[PDB]
């Protein structure tokens, strides 16, 4: 599912991805080289 | 309709004129994802002339908006892809085209 | 109807020990950050990207 972030591009080198994870929502975000990525995964099964 | 998506940016500047060979690395696949073409498993780049209708017009207007060492996902409506004849065999007809295009240099 | 082939390229996937969840009455902390660097990435080393 396509998602916008700021200099949209494939991962290259000198990339940083950033992975947060909450599990009250429960919710995953995501942040590309300090930026934020304008999509989030939420209310998932949490059985493990 | 021609519609571009930048996978991996080039240098921002150069840009295919008329008259000008477009050499391109593509994957070609249908928009339920099935492929149909790649120019990597000929292992061969794909040359092409500008303004000469080698191409289909998708091709033409989309490689016109990218840039040397750009990536890029054209989605082409059948309208401007071979349409309702269709490719017998390989292309269905009224079928949306999705390439992944790679645009190595100008020559 | 007919079978397809094609050509693939293996994947592989790569986990550090870090093992974290929610029940109730658990011990263990909700939220969680971590980072991943790209240093090195061949666009096509292979047909497939």
């Amino acid at each position: 599912r396509p998602v916008t972030s700021p200099g949209q591009h494939l991962l290259a080198p000198e990339d940083v991805v950033s992975c947060c994870l909450d599990l009250s929502v429960p919710s995953i975000s995501f942040r590309i080289n300090g930026c934020p990525v304008q999509g989030v995964f939420e209310a998932f099964n949490l059985d493990g | 309709g021609v519609q571009v998506e930048t996978i991996s940016p080039g240098d921002g500047r150069t840009f295919p004129k008329r008259g000008q060979t477009c050499v391109v690395h593509y994957t070609g696949m249908l928009e339920d994802g099935k492929k149909f073409d790649s120019s990597r498993d000929r292992n061969k780049p794909f040359k092409f002339m500008l303004g000469k209708q080698e191409v289909i017009r998708g091709w033409e207007e989309g490689v016109a908006q990218m840039s040397v060492g750009q990536r890029a996902k054209l989605t082409i409506s059948p309208d401007y892809a071979y349409g309702a004849t269709g490719h017998p065999g390989i292309i269905p007809p009224h079928a949306t085209l999705v390439f992944d295009v790679e645009l190595l240099k100008l020559e | 109807l007919l079978l397809q082939t094609n050509l693939i390229n293996y994947v592989t996937s790569i986990r550090p020990n870090i093992f974290v969840g929610r029940a109730e009455g658990s011990t263990q902390y909700g939220k969680w950050y971590f980072e991943v660097m790209v240093d090195e990435v061949v666009p096509f080393l292979t047909a497939q990207a």
